[PDB]
């Protein structure tokens, strides 16, 4: 979902979904997206 | 102009505007990830110049080339000159589409 919505807000209100209860494999974030930047601020992707 | 080195070593290559910002000793990028990644203890220069006259033409010209997808990152110092479709989902699929 978070990558196959439309309308992703405005920044001036800017949506803030929750994730919990799930298994995280972030292949599909990867190709949901040709990436322009990852500039993670908490853990690698590599040990996401 | 005042020191000596062992061996020197200079690479050359055409890149795009933003891509002079992203090469730098350790970077993120699809060119600093899947096209060219120094080191991170480098020692050297890194010289860019902006050429609009030898890579330009009417009618335009396309003869350069670059990397997004790899199976994984670029090693500093290591080339992958290679022409293999990227899979996506779990198809052993050799083609474009
Ligand atoms: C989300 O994924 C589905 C299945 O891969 C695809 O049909 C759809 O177009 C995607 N939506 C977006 C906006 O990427
Ligand atoms: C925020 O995301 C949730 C989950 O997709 C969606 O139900 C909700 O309508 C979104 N809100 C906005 C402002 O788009």
């Amino acid at each position: 979902e978070v990558f196959n919505a439309t309308r992703f807000a405005s920044v001036y209100a800017w949506n803030r979904t929750r994730i919990s209860n799930c298994v995280a494999d972030y292949s599909v974030l990867y190709n949901f997206a040709p990436f322009f930047a990852f500039k993670c601020y908490g853990v690698s992707p590599t040990k996401l | 102009n005042d020191l000596c080195f062992t061996n020197v070593y200079a690479d050359s290559f055409v890149i795009k505007g933003n891509e002079v910002s992203q090469i730098a000793p350790g970077q993120t990028g699809n060119i600093a990830d899947y096209n060219y990644k120094l080191p991170d203890d480098f020692t050297g220069c890194v010289i860019a110049w902006n050429s609009n006259k030898l890579d330009s033409k009417h009618s335009g010209n396309y003869d350069y080339w670059y990397r997004s997808f790899r199976k994984s990152k670029l090693k500093p110092f290591e080339r992958d000159i290679s022409t293999e479709i990227y899979q996506a989902g779990n198809k052993p699929c050799k083609g474009k589409g």
